[PDB]
């Protein structure tokens, strides 16, 4: 099947910016290339079809061009409601989608507020223990979160989750959980959430001692 | 208004099958090809195949030959996709989509989330998360299936709330939610997370106490 | 065959970069755009029973088929110089004139 290389995978821009997304086909697909926009929980929406035609109801700030092998979607002046994921689609021979471009809003840097939490009494009596770290309201997106136990790094039992960009302040928040047995938890003293982010030169560290 | 309304079972055990329906209304059903689309993370958006209701002709993506069966009934203006022999890799969202005239995928169904798992319906355990602004949370651990719903003080707290996407821990889901309040509020007034799990008639209140 | 075209005529098949097959669906698109336009052989054998064949009636039958050549039409076709007649029929005629005539043939059946 025909391969679609879509780039970039991630695009940051401000209201009023001209944005362009590229798509490359592994062979000529003529004019038969569309662009779709998708918001969370919704089906994709047709933005541009047959390289450059606008469907009814689509604002004229969207346009497309292309050669048959190289294609672009342009937004002439980004609006808030254009924040979403964008996909190209070739339909000349079979149908192939690009892998997507996530479009976020840019804002001033924002240092996360980091909070760590020992397991609760209600959990410990079950024989299990989950330590929790929240990393809230940060920007930009790129971030690293690691757990340390008594100085040593822990990867097993670690699961993390990230919100999408908040409409209220354009920031991200992340939650990380470290799960252990009660017995293994009670063999250690110091638990640490360590956060690497552009807003600080050394990693942010929040800790608690199991003694207290 | 053209509308494509989908319905189908959303939780299935591995190895069984599932039938997705796509009820079309607001146009002449037999004048348009109906396509089917799969979406899941890592794998992206994939074309499954199309059916033309005018004659029942179909065309399948090679990768889905045998996994998917497309049929259409002109009388109920509905298209169907049967997926057989399900594995965990078939957990995805499945869309029906109409191909227009002189235009492509203009109208879509809302999508059907299919989850393939052996997990038994399971209520979550809810745990308080306690430590001049204070962050508190609660942990919603070991539940199935999605989703749960979290509120703080029945909704009286909202502007400082973050509810995070659940993570799959073995075959169960785990989710956390945080709320930020003033230190003065923390010491003088109560903060409670309200957790509801529909698929088990569960509703919990966890007051966050120091 | 189908209503649409996404994925191409033969998806995933190599194609080279018979012209009747394309013009057939062109006239079909035109007829589709004239909207008011067991009963098969009843209408089909009605279209050719008077024995005054013309290329318009051939076209009008497919708008019942895509929607016998030997045992009835073949002699007339070879007296027409083969399919050089039908493609020349689309030639010495308007797109609109041909379409309107074929619609007439269907209207009276």
């Amino acid at each position: 099947d025909i391969q679609m290389t879509q780039s970039p995978s991630f695009l940051s821009a401000s209201v009023g910016d001209r944005v362009t997304i590229n798509c490359k086909a592994s062979q000529n697909v003529n004019k038969y290339l569309d662009w779709y926009q998708q918001n969370l929980g919704e089906p994709p929406k047709l933005l541009i079809y047959h390289t450059n035609s606008l469907p009814t109801g689509i604002p004229s700030r969207f346009s497309g061009s292309g050669s048959g092998t190289d294609f672009t979607l342009t937004i002439s002046s980004l609006q808030v409601e254009d924040v979403a994921t964008y996909f190209c689609l070739q339909h000349d021979s079979g149908l192939t989608f690009g892998s997507g471009t996530k479009l976020e809003i840019k804002r001033a840097d924002a240092a996360p507020t980091v909070s760590i939490f020992p397991p609760s009494m209600e959990q410990l009596t079950s024989g299990g223990a989950t330590v929790v770290c929240f990393v809230n309201n940060f920007y930009p997106r790129d971030i690293s979160v690691k757990w340390k136990i008594d100085g040593s790094e822990q990867r097993d039992g670690v699961l993390d989750s990230v919100t999408d960009q908040d409409s209220k302040d354009s920031t991200y928040s992340m939650s990380s959980t470290l799960s252990l047995t009660k017995v293994e938890y009670e063999r250690h003293n110091l638990y640490t959430c360590e956060v690497v982010h552009k807003t600080s030169s050394s990693p942010v560290v929040k800790s608690f001692n199991r003694n207290e | 208004q053209v509308q494509l309304q989908q319905s189908g079972a959303e939780l299935v055990k591995p190895g069984s099958s599932v039938k997705i329906s796509c009820k079309a209304s607001g146009y002449t059903f037999t004048n348009y090809d109906m396509h089917w689309i799969k979406q899941r993370p890592g794998s992206g958006l994939e074309w499954i195949g199309w059916i033309y209701p005018g004659n029942g002709n179909t065309k399948y993506n090679q990768k889905f030959n045998g996994k998917a069966t497309l049929t259409a009934d002109k009388s109920s203006t509905t298209a169907y996709m049967q997926l057989s022999s399900l594995t965990s890799e078939d957990s995805a969202v499945y869309f029906c989509v109409r191909e227009g005239l002189g235009i492509t995928f203009e109208y879509w169904g809302q999508g059907v989330k299919v989850t393939v798992s052996s997990a038994e319906t399971t209520a979550p355990s809810v745990y308080p998360l306690a430590p001049s602004m204070v962050t508190l949370g609660c942990l919603v651990k070991g539940y199935f299936p999605e989703p749960v719903t979290v509120t703080w003080n029945s909704g009286a707290l909202s502007s400082g709330v973050h509810t995070f996407p659940a993570v799959l821990q073995s075959g169960l889901y785990t989710l956390t939610s945080s709320v930020t309040v003033p230190s003065s509020t923390w010491s003088s007034q109560a903060v409670t997370c309200n957790v509801a799990h529909p698929a088990s008639s569960t509703k919990v209140d966890k007051k966050i106490v120091p | 065959d189908r209503a649409g075209r996404m994925g191409g005529e033969a998806p995933e098949l190599a194609l080279d970069p018979k012209k009747l097959s394309e013009s057939l669906k062109r006239i079909g698109d035109e007829l589709d755009s004239n909207m008011e336009l067991e009963v098969f052989f009843r209408v089909a054998a009605d279209m050719f029973s008077d024995g005054n064949f013309n290329w318009g009636r051939v076209v009008a039958l497919f708008y019942f088929a895509s929607k016998f050549l030997r045992e009835r039409l073949l002699g007339w076709i070879q007296d027409q110089g083969g399919w050089d007649g039908l493609l020349s029929y689309f030639g010495t005629g308007t797109w609109q004139t041909v379409t309107i005539f074929v619609a007439g043939v269907l209207t009276a059946s």
